[PDB]
């Protein structure tokens, strides 16, 4: 859709669950298109700046996650096609990871980048 | 398993290239001329050519036809062997972490190893820890 493409290249971030790369206006107006019932990041800026960070790199144009070699390697085949990232550094605080396990969402470390 | 092709782009226009081809795909997925591409890879460590996912070489030629950023590398489409689908996604150590060690680019303490103290959430400025090397206004006039 037209909402998952970031409009402007300035002030864009990436989430730590689905690595959704968008602009700061879409994460606040619309939020995470791949998780809205567990994260609820539409309607504020503290939750957008808490889970989603700017420290990320690498950009991919995911279009057919059901048939592509890159989507299975990043475990993003059960997500919506759009702008994604390949290494989103950081970690969630011990304030939102405890509720994700009780609801059935296994928070995985999307950081496939190596350390030294 | 889909193949990966390498196309040539303008130096300085990698992210603009990706954000333009994504909007072409969304602008033609419902017409009689759709796009056969799966994804386009654009690493941040490269500067000059990008990567694209398609099964055959005719699909990249019939998809990138009409773009002015990809008119130079339009006559030739190299192919990588299968063991190179993995080294493209590797990133060596974003680059924003407190209590870390960064250096300067401009100003007076050029190429001087410093430390980060606090990060501003506005993504405008950043706190740095350096040591002053001025004369305390004794030698200069
Ligand atoms: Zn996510």
């Amino acid at each position: 859709a037209l909402e998952t493409v970031p409009k402007d290249l300035r002030h864009l971030r990436a989430c730590l669950l689905c690595s959704l790369v968008k602009t700061i206006d879409q994460f606040e107006y619309d939020g995470c298109d791949n998780c809205d019932a567990y994260l609820q990041m539409k309607g504020n800026r503290e939750m957008v700046y808490d889970c989603t960070s700017s420290s990320f790199d690498g950009i991919i144009a995911m279009m057919s996650p059901e048939d592509s070699w890159v989507s299975k390697w990043q475990r993003v085949s059960n997500f919506k096609p759009g702008v994604y990232a390949v290494s989103v550094t950081g970690r969630l605080p011990q304030g939102i990871v405890r509720e994700l396990k009780s609801r059935g969402v296994a928070y995985k470390s999307r950081d496939t980048a190596i350390k030294t | 398993d889909p193949n990966l092709w390498t196309v040539k782009c303008k130096i300085g226009e990698e992210r603009a290239t990706a954000i333009s081809l994504m909007r072409k795909f969304i602008a033609y997925q419902f017409t009689d001329t759709p796009l056969q591409i799966k994804s386009v890879v654009a690493p941040e460590h490269v500067k000059g050519y990008i990567y694209v996912e398609a099964y055959k070489q005719t699909h990249v030629k019939q998809a990138i036809e009409g773009v002015g950023n990809l008119r130079l590398g339009y006559w030739n489409q190299q192919m990588v062997p299968i063991k190179e689908m993995t080294d493209v996604l590797k990133v060596v150590k974003a680059n924003l972490k407190p209590k870390s060690w960064v250096r300067l680019k401009r100003g007076i303490y050029k190429d001087d190893i410093a430390q980060v103290d606090y990060v501003e959430p506005s993504q405008n400025t950043i706190s740095l820890k350096m040591i002053p090397r001025i004369d305390y206004d004794r030698i200069k006039a």
